[PDB]
């Protein structure tokens, strides 16, 4: 829209991070103030500052903001584990005759001991062939959310149909687990000799081969 | 309750009102000249 | 005070939707009540606000007159009505409360926000889910542990709550989310870790409970005998 | 800039009747009119405001409906308690109020007859040097009463002031009296003094004429 | 739950300064729109001046000059000062508070009389009935308003019609009072009308008898 925000920003536990929210002269460059909203992943957003100098009740003193010309600056004293949320700047627009919000920024402060991915393949059972469908699963666990590319091969040509990627879910030990599904038919299931699922992560490739017969 | 009213009152823009009560669109041009260099100034003629 | 909304709503591409944003612990007083939406992967937009002493709503120029927002002073609740549903409008809709002040800025700030309403559009109708057993092979159980579970297929209204032995198992249980497909179908996964010594004396069953379809299917699993 | 004219001034209605008082303004005003009820000797009070809604303490018998030019205060049931004057007021952008004339509602009464009672000045007023002669009107209805005096078979104008009493609470009877002020020099010049009246209750006008020093 | 009282009314010369005092019990003097509506005797109401919650005031076309409004927050009272007065300024006014475009609250009124005359004793002249009948006495050349009358020291209360005061061209009011009396009781009972008022403190008891000539 008319409001421009950085896509993502990295932080460290102890340093200071400055976020700049700039917009058009009709909304930001005019006399209208800015308002910051923190949207937690799973919680409704709440007001952070209002009037560019005041702080509502319940807002910690580490959060501060200021206005300088046609730009808005957000200063946070330190970064905690609960600061991983999207921040938006809201201001009144004269041309659009309504309040507008910023594009948003992502502040991620996290770190995990990423290791070599482990892949397990489960061929479909005999009872799945009577449903006129074939579903091939490629279970992967103990990996990192980055580099989750999934490839399928039939030892003669790569498969470019039915491939998809699922987002991972956080476990109880700071781990992410995901999988991938491949829809096929029992008519061509017996034609191919073997099937494999290829997962590439940080240059480490693990290949597993399952034999239907 | 009593002695408790909203400060905003609505405008009655009926078409049967008088000339002085007609809805007029008003635009205010506010000019401010500071010591900063000017960015918008007078236009340029395009005579034959 | 707090603002309470309704639950998740599933509609059709071209139907009409309506919810309520009730207030608990107090009425709307004289402050404006506004609605602000947010979407995954996108920013936040604005549609208008409702004054609870006069019933006048000011819309936004980005949206046409296909949406109406109304409120009543008797119940102190805000209602909205949007027509001509589209697959783009798959975002959650929040109700917000404005707090004005005096100054040179005069920018409206949202101090209080609603709990949240989930709105999703899908052309597919309600069908009956099918569950099929999964069991490792002989080569998978190289060590003393085996990984097995149950998979749910062709379910239209969202992944369901998966419980092992009616909630008797709490260690080693993991939940996997769904994913968009070519036909809009959703598929989940559920894998647990069990010792190999318990495969001959204790059986595993999956209890699926589906509120909108009023169905409950009980199925058993067992390791394969051929391999 | 704006002037206020009201079509009704004095109307008479029974208990089961609508007074139908109409309010007209020079320029069109949209639903920004309020009505009042001021009793004689009592401070006024508001009845309706914005010509659409109703005050909490005011009984709901009063009603009004006017969009831009024509306003009304029709009452479904007329009560003896709300017998007072009515005004419609409209303000300006600088809160400039504009109040108009009063419309009074009176109870209907028999026409009856204007009994004329002449009263020559007494001999005590001769020493004062001022001569005042009056003629009395009683049990007359309605207010359309001619009070013109005839002296020496000639028309007299600009010499009498009317005095109208208020309606009594017993039977609503009207009384009229006019006082004429003249010098003692002009009193002896004229010989015939009389006043004539005209009403719906008389087929012919009734005039009582006396003379100076007539016993 | 509103209550407004006014004070300061009375008789004063045209060439003088008069200060009014309007008090509000349950209302503040700096948080509402107030109107000074003045109604002439025998005529309808008329707007005179308006004051806002802030330091602003407005006046009508006829009373644009010679008017000053100064509220007082110390005692919660409203003050209106009239530095110059005219002969048409005599009326009854009511201080009040109200909202925009209309006002609902109302208060009492104080009568003000302005003239070049002073207190004058009332002259009572009998009215000889002609030979039912009507009898009474005429009050002429008296000032100021009001004057009460009584028949037989209040014994007679039937048929009493007290006409209101009328202003003459000489600046003095006139009053007439009549009663209904049967002709059979003219020669039996004696009727005396009492005319008195506070500003002059005069008590004259004059009887009316239908005798003599002219």
């Amino acid at each position: 829209s008319v409001l421009t925000q950085p896509p993502s920003v990295s932080g460290a536990p102890g340093q200071r991070v400055t976020i700049s929210c700039t917009g058009s002269s009709s909304n930001i460059g005019a006399g209208y103030d800015v308002h910051w909203y923190q949207q937690l992943p799973g919680t409704a957003p709440k007001l952070l500052i209002y009037g560019n100098s005041n702080r509502p009740s319940g807002v910690p003193d580490r959060f501060s903001g200021s206005k300088s010309g046609t730009s808005a600056s957000l200063a946070i004293t330190g970064l905690q584990a609960e600061d991983e949320a999207d921040y938006y700047c809201q201001s009144y627009d004269s041309s659009l005759s309504g309040s507008v919000f910023g594009g948003g920024t992502k502040l991620t402060v996290l770190g995990q001991p990423k290791a070599a991915p482990s892949v397990t393949l489960f061929p479909p059972s005999s009872e799945e062939l009577q449903a006129n469908k074939a579903t091939l699963v490629c279970l992967i666990s103990d990996f990192y959310p980055g580099a989750v590319t999934v490839a399928w091969k039939a030892d003669s040509s790569p498969v470019k149909a039915g491939v998809e990627t699922t987002t991972p879910s956080k476990q109880s030990n700071n781990k992410y687990a995901a999988s991938s599904y491949l829809s096929l038919t029992p008519e061509q299931w017996k034609s191919h000799r073997s099937y494999s699922c290829q997962v590439t992560h940080e240059g480490s490739t693990v290949e597993k081969t399952v034999a239907p017969t | 309750g009593f002695n408790c009213y909203f400060p905003l009152q609505s405008y009655g823009f009926q078409p049967t009102n008088g000339v002085g009560y007609q809805p007029y669109r008003v635009v205010v041009l506010s000019f401010e000249l500071l010591h900063a260099p000017a960015t918008v100034c007078g236009p340029k003629k395009s005579t034959n | 005070v707090q603002l309470v909304e309704s639950g998740a709503e599933v509609k059709k591409p071209g139907s009409s939707v309506k919810v309520s944003c009730k207030a608990s612990g107090g009425t709307f007083s004289s402050y404006a009540i506004s609605w602000v939406r947010q979407a995954p992967g996108q920013g936040l937009e604005w549609m208008g606000g409702i004054i609870p002493i006069l019933g006048i709503a000011n819309y936004a120029q980005k949206f046409q007159g296909r949406v109406t927002i109304t409120a009543d002073k008797s119940t102190s609740t805000a209602y909205m009505e949007l027509s001509s549903l589209r697959s783009e409008d798959t975002a959650v809709y929040y109700c917000a409360r404005e707090n004005g002040y005096s100054g040179y800025g005069a920018a409206a700030n949202f101090d209080l926000w609603g709990r949240g309403t989930l709105v999703t559009v899908s052309s597919a109708s309600t069908k009956g889910p099918s569950v099929f057993p999964l069991a490792p092979s002989s080569k998978s159980t190289s060590g003393g542990t085996a990984a097995l579970g149950c998979l749910v297929k062709d379910y239209f209204p969202e992944p369901v709550t998966v419980s092992w032995n009616s909630g008797a198992l709490t260690s080693g249980v993991h939940t996997f989310p769904a994913v968009l497909q070519s036909s809009g179908l959703y598929s989940l996964s559920s894998v647990v870790t069990v010792p190999s010594s318990s495969l001959g004396t204790q059986t595993y069953i999956c209890n699926v409970n589906h509120k909108p379809s009023n169905t409950k299917v009980d199925k058993k699993v067992e390791p394969k005998s051929c391999d | 800039d704006i002037q206020m004219t009201q079509s009704p001034s004095s109307v008479s209605a029974s208990v089961g009747d609508r007074v139908t008082i109409t309010c007209r303004a020079s320029q069109g005003i949209g639903s920004w009119l309020a009505w009042y009820q001021q009793k004689p000797g009592k401070a006024p009070q508001l009845l309706i405001y914005a010509a659409s809604t109703l005050q909490s303490g005011v009984p709901p018998r009063f009603s009004g409906s006017g969009s831009g030019t024509d306003f009304t205060l029709t009452i479904t049931s007329l009560q003896p308690e709300d017998f007072a004057s009515y005004y419609c007021q409209q303000a300006n952008s600088v809160l400039a109020l504009t109040f108009g004339g009063g419309t009074k509602v009176e109870i209907k009464r028999t026409v009856a007859a204007p009994s004329v009672f002449i009263f020559p000045p007494s001999d005590e007023q001769l020493k004062s040097g001022t001569a005042s002669v009056v003629c009395l009107l009683n049990n007359f209805y309605p207010r359309e009463a001619k009070v013109q005096w005839k002296v020496d078979n000639a028309l007299q104008s600009g010499n009498s002031q009317e005095s109208v009493t208020e309606q009594d609470s017993k039977d609503s009877t009207y009384s009229l009296s006019s006082t004429l002020t003249l010098s003692k020099a002009d009193y002896e010049k004229h010989k015939v003094y009389a006043c004539e009246v005209t009403h719906q209750g008389l087929s012919s006008p009734v005039t009582k004429s006396f003379n100076r020093g007539e016993c």
